[PDB]
């Protein structure tokens, strides 16, 4: 059963914890569909959001500590000294849009059944690995890397060692979400993470909103830029 | 290469430590009186982790103690008598000059970019050649982590296909045989030793460092 | 523990009263999982008692007496010392003087301690069971044993390990011990607290405790700048 299998992951994420479901959201009928698919897709949210959170942590170290690519691109506008609130409010509305889209791109990879169904996989919700993105072995042009292990470094690693890497990643994306949301809170409510009083600063504006402010509308293309 | 690029672990296959009681023998050679003093318990670890865990250890009494005999000589004020700059039609600046820009940790700083560059380059060369365990099993030994003893120093001269394009004079350790045979157990005796003088120089090298 | 059980602890604890309970609490069933839970949880909660008013007997004595630590508590170029915190008054006017900060790790690290030795996965783990069924009612579980990630350098109880290799009698002499100096050490910090309160109230301390005007049940301090903190402080009670 997948809430056994869901249980036992959670005795081993934390044993002294063990499954911790006070909402019972594992036993929800999500859109109908019976508990292994709705297992399935919580446990897909809960690897995304971590993930994503994980990410959005190591690039709030990145953007407001400061740490920029050189040459012509978003890093250009981008005012020197904002904090990591501004840089996604400064760099240009193209960026913002095709940065967006490309996660689209990846979500929509992630969930067709042409490349799960070329490396062997099902969707998540059907009988499937929740938190799998599959190779793009099924995209029309032949494409150089994939996104998990791109260099295939784990091409050769036990079960039992991707298992316990699952494990932490569930853990770790959790705890990752924690801390982005803290450093997000501590902006818009002061003194709600007493760590980072004075560290972070105030932020005056919905940061809900991807599009708002706008930002710039440069053209940064250089040789060929006839659309300007 | 790939094939080996793991991130993983693999079956030991040697005497080397990989356990507390392992790492507890070691301490009594090393000291009868402290004997383990983990109170991180970092002894309870995987070998992998343990033979890391040794072979940091070595590499700092190696460091510091290089450190600390350099430190001694450079406060001493025992300069070398060539010029370090000035041939290819660059200024000129002397080891007399670099003595006299202050104290060891401003001498470094007036050591010449290119200079610190090419010190280090040559660290990190040294470093990767004992990191390769391809050298290694070439010769008869393997990575620390894997099972390999803590601290072995491939030899640069070698006339094997993992030899480099021109010849090598001398090996990096014991370059003329000044060990030539320690007895089989002498080499061990050193090797405590090591460990022992290497902490010692390690605090007084951070204690000079503090001063 | 059975009522039985426990009135041969009161009769080893002092065999003139044997078992005292003028409520008769033992009857009490409080938490409706029968006399077993109920009695497990009121001799966990006169340990914990005792040993928390122990240690804060022994803390209000080397407080009060100007035995401050050297190094500070406060990290910074304006850091608040431990010189400080004690020339900030009385011990309770010390806890008051702590920063925010300092209060809420001390009650936060006893509190994942209280959960650490609720939890009965760690209990088991660590052998015997929950106070309420059928454990040890006042035991620590091994914070080694239950599984933390990083392997801690020593448990709580007897991190040394001079208790070890301890005669069975002397583990059983040593808990009767436990209860009764609990028991006293109990009145003994409530009498300081309370001479610090009210003047005159044990009469034997006469001005060698010294006063205290914020309430004593009360962690957090008019410094204490977290939501309601202020609020709560606003209006004070005998
Ligand atoms: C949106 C993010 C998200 C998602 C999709 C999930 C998904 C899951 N979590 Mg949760 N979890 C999260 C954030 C999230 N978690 C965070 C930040 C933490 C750390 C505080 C945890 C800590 C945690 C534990 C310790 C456990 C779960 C478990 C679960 C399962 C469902 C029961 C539950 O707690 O509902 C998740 C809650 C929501 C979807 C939020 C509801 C919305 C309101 C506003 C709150 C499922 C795998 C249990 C499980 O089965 O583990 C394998 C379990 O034992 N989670
Ligand atoms: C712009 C394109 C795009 C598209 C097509 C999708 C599509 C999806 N996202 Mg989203 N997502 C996007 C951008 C996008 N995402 C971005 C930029 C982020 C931040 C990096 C996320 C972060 C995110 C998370 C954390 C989750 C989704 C999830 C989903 C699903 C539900 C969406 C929904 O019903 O929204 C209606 C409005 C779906 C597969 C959920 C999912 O897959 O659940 C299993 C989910 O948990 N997305
Ligand atoms: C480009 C040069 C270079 C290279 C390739 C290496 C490579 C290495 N050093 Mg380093 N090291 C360097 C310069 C370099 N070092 C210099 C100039 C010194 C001063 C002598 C040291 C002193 C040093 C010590 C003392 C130690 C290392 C260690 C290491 C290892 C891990 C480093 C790491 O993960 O850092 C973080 C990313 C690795 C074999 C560690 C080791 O031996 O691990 C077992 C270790 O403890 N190095
Ligand atoms: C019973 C609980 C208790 C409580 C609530 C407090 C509360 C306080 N103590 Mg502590 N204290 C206690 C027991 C306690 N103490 C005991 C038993 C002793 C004797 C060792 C002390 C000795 C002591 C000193 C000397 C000082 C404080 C100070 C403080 C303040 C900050 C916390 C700190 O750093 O203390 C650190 C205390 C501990 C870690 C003790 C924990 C309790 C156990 C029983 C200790 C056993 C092991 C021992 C350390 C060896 C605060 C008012 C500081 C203060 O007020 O400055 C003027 C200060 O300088 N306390
Ligand atoms: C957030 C921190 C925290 C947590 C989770 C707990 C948890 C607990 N404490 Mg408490 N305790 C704390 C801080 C905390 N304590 C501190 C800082 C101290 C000072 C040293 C104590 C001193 C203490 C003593 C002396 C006793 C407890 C007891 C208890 C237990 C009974 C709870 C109960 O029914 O109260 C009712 C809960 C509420 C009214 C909720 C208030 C919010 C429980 C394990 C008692 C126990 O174990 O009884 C068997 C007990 O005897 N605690
Ligand atoms: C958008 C825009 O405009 O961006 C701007 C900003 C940006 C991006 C910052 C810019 C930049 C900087 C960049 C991109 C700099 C790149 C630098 C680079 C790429 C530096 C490599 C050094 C490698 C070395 C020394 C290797 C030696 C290697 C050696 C010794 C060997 O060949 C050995 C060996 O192989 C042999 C010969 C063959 C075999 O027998 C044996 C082996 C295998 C052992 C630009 C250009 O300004 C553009
Ligand atoms: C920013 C995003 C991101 C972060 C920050 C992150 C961090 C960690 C951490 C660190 C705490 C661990 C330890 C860990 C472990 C594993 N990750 Mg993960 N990961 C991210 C992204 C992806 C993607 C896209 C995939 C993926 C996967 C796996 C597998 C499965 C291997 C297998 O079963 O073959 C394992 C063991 C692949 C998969 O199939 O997951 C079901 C997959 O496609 N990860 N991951
Ligand atoms: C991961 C995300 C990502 C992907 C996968 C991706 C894919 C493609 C493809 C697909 C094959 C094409 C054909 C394409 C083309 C252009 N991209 Mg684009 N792009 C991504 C991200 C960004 C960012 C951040 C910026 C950017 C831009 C432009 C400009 C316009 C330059 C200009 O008008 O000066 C052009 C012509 C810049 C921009 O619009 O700057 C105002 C800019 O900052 N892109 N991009
Ligand atoms: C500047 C750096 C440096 C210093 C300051 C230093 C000082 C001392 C002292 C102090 C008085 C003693 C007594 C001593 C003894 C031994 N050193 Mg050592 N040593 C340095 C560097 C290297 C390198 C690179 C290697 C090495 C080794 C050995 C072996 C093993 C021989 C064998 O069994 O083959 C023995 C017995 C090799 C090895 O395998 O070490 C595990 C090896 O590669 N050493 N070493
Ligand atoms: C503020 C803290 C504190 C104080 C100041 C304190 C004082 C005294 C005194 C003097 C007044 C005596 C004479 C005494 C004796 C014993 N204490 Mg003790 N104790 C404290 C805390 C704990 C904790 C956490 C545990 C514990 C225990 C034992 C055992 C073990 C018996 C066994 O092994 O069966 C014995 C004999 C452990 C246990 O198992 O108790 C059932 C245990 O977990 N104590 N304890
Ligand atoms: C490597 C890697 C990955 C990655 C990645 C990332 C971040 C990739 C991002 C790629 C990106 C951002 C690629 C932009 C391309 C832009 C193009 C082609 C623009 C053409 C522009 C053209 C053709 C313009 C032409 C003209 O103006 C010209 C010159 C003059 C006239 O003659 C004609 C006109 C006017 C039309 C994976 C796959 C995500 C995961 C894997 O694990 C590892
Ligand atoms: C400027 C210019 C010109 C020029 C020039 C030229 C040709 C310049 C050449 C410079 C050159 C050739 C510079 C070498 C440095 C080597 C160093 C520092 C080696 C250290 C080596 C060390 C420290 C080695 C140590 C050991 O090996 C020992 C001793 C024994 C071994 O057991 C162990 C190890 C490996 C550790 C022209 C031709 C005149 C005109 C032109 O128009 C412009």
């Amino acid at each position: 059963s997948a809430k056994a299998d869901l249980e036992a992951f959670a005795k081993e994420c934390n044993p002294v914890v063990g499954y911790w479901d006070p909402l019972g959201l594992a036993d929800l009928p999500l859109w109908g569909q019976d508990q292994d698919a709705v297992i399935g897709w919580l446990r897909h949210s809960e690897i995304k959001h971590g993930r994503i959170a994980m990410a959005g942590f190591v690039g709030y170290i990145a953007h407001a500590n400061g740490f920029r690519f050189g040459g012509i691109g978003p890093q250009n506008v981008v005012p020197e000294g904002a904090s990591a609130p501004e840089v996604w409010d400064s760099i240009p509305f193209l960026a913002k849009l095709q940065i967006i889209g490309a996660i689209g791109v990846l979500e929509h990879i992630s969930e067709d059944k042409n490349f799960l169904a070329a490396d062997g996989m099902k969707h998540y919700m059907r009988g499937g690995k929740p938190g799998y993105f599959p190779t793009f072995s099924a995209n029309v042009h032949p494409m150089p890397l994939n996104l998990f292990d791109p260099f295939k470094w784990s091409k050769n690693a036990s079960p039992e060692k991707k298992a316990k890497g699952l494990v932490t990643e569930t853990n770790n994306g959790r705890l990752a979400m924690l801390g982005l949301f803290g450093f997000l809170s501590e902006s818009k409510i002061p003194g709600s993470v007493p760590a980072l009083s004075g560290i972070i600063p105030s932020y005056d504006g919905d940061y809900m909103q991807p599009f708002l402010p706008t930002g710039p509308d440069t053209s940064l293309w250089t040789i060929g830029n006839l659309w300007a | 290469f790939a094939d080996e690029f793991t991130f993983d672990s693999k079956p030991w296959s040697s005497s080397e430590i990989k356990d507390k009681a392992g790492l507890e023998a070691l301490a009594k050679k090393l000291n009868p009186t402290v004997g383990l003093w983990d109170p991180l318990g970092i002894a309870e670890t995987s070998p992998e982790t343990i033979g890391w865990f040794r072979h940091a250890e070595i590499k700092h009494g190696r460091v510091a103690m290089a450190a600390f005999v350099g430190y001694c000589v450079q406060s001493n004020g025992i300069h070398f008598p060539w010029n370090i700059q000035g041939w290819q039609g660059t200024p000129v600046v002397s080891f007399a000059d670099i003595a006299a820009a202050g104290g060891p940790a401003d001498q470094w700083d007036a050591l010449s970019t290119p200079a610190k560059l090419q010190i280090l380059g040559v660290i990190g060369f040294l470093e990767m050649w004992s990191e390769t365990s391809v050298v290694l099993k070439a010769d008869g030994q393997e990575h620390y982590v894997r099972g390999g003893k803590p601290g072995y120093f491939p030899k640069l001269s070698r006339s094997d296909e993992m030899a480099f394009p021109h010849p090598v004079p001398l090996n990096l350790w014991d370059p003329f045989g000044f060990t030539s045979k320690m007895t089989p157990e002498r080499k061990e005796k050193a090797l405590l030793a090591e460990v022992n003088n290497g902490r010692l120089a390690m605090i007084g090298i951070f204690g000079m460092i503090s001063a | 523990e059975s009522k039985a059980e426990l009135e041969s602890l009161a009769g080893k604890l002092n065999p003139v009263i044997g078992y005292w309970d003028p409520l008769n609490l033992a009857d009490y069933d409080q938490w409706s999982q029968g006399q077993e839970a109920a009695i497990g949880f009121l001799r966990h909660a006169e340990i914990k008692h005792g040993r928390v008013a122990m240690a804060a007997f022994v803390g209000y004595i080397v407080q009060s007496n100007g035995i401050c630590w050297p190094w500070a508590l406060t990290g910074g170029p304006n850091g608040v010392m431990h010189s400080d915190i004690l020339a900030a008054g009385g011990p309770a006017d010390q806890w008051d003087a702590l920063p925010t900060a300092s209060k809420l790790q001390i009650l936060l690290f006893v509190g994942g301690l209280e959960l650490w030795s609720e939890n009965s996965y760690v209990l088991g783990l660590s052998g015997e069971k929950h106070y309420m069924r059928g454990g040890k009612p006042g035991f620590f579980p091994s914070i080694k044993k239950g599984g933390i990630p990083h392997p801690v350098p020593f448990d709580l109880f007897d991190p040394f390990g001079l208790s070890k290799n301890a005669s069975p009698e002397k583990k059983a002499k040593g808990l009767l011990a436990e209860i009764n100096n609990g028991r006293l050490a109990m009145l003994g910090i409530m009498a300081f607290v309370s001479e610090s309160k009210v003047p005159g109230s044990v009469p034997a301390l006469a001005g060698k405790i010294a006063p205290y005007s914020g309430e004593v049940m009360a962690p957090f301090a008019a410094s204490d700048n977290l939501p309601f903190v202020a609020d709560m402080l606003k209006s004070p009670l005998f």
